[PDB]
């Protein structure tokens, strides 16, 4: 399980925070320079619109 | 502690619509959803080996994209495969409005 | 911090982590 969990890091810089209600997607997004806070209700948002915006966060840059 | 990870590897799956997969003749498959926003669970998939030479190969992609053997070179160039990973969640998007 | 180790990885490794500790499973089909 582990190994998964930590290719899914290396592909997003994704870090939950997992001490939160389950509506509440709520993390932190590593970079080149300072780590940008991530607190959306997914209530108020699709799913894809969900995966879209987190996807949008990963630089596409080689 | 094993809670922990399953509860990770959930909510990256719903969050960023990806599931991976360990199958057959040593192959990950990666499987998009999230994609086609009118049909939210369709999946988009590709699958990856590291070959005898320890680089990246994909073996298959369903559907077909044609930059993916583009971007075979470039993540064997780079080395970044989280990019790798990016640009064919965007060719999948791109393909699902073609026609 | 805390993520040095897996920044500095080389994903071929991670990947390679995932292929030989994790048994295998059907691959799922558009069907």
């Amino acid at each position: 399980a582990a190994y998964v969990t930590q290719l899914y890091y290396k592909i997003s810089r994704i870090d939950w925070d997992y001490e939160v209600e389950p509506a509440r997607i709520k993390g932190i997004h590593y970079g080149p320079d300072i780590a940008q806070p991530i607190n959306m209700d997914s209530s108020h948002h699709s799913r894809c619109f969900i995966s879209d915006y987190l996807w949008s966060l990963v630089p596409t840059a080689w | 502690r094993v809670e922990r990870l399953c509860k990770s590897k959930e909510l990256f799956e719903e969050r960023l619509g990806l599931e991976i997969r360990r199958i057959h003749n040593e192959q990950l498959q990666f499987i998009f959803r999230h994609i086609d926003h009118k049909d939210p669970d369709k999946p988009y998939m590709f699958t990856l080996s590291i070959n005898e030479q320890g680089d990246y190969e994909v073996t298959s992609c369903t559907p077909p994209l044609d930059c993916i053997s583009e971007f075979q070179l470039k993540v064997r160039e780079t080395n970044n495969f989280s990019a790798f990973i990016a640009n064919i969640r965007k060719a999948f998007t791109a393909l699902s409005f073609k026609q | 911090n805390a993520f040095s180790e897996l920044d500095s990885a080389d994903p071929r490794v991670m990947l390679r982590r995932i292929i030989q500790n994790q048994p295998q499973v059907d691959p799922l089909a558009l069907q």
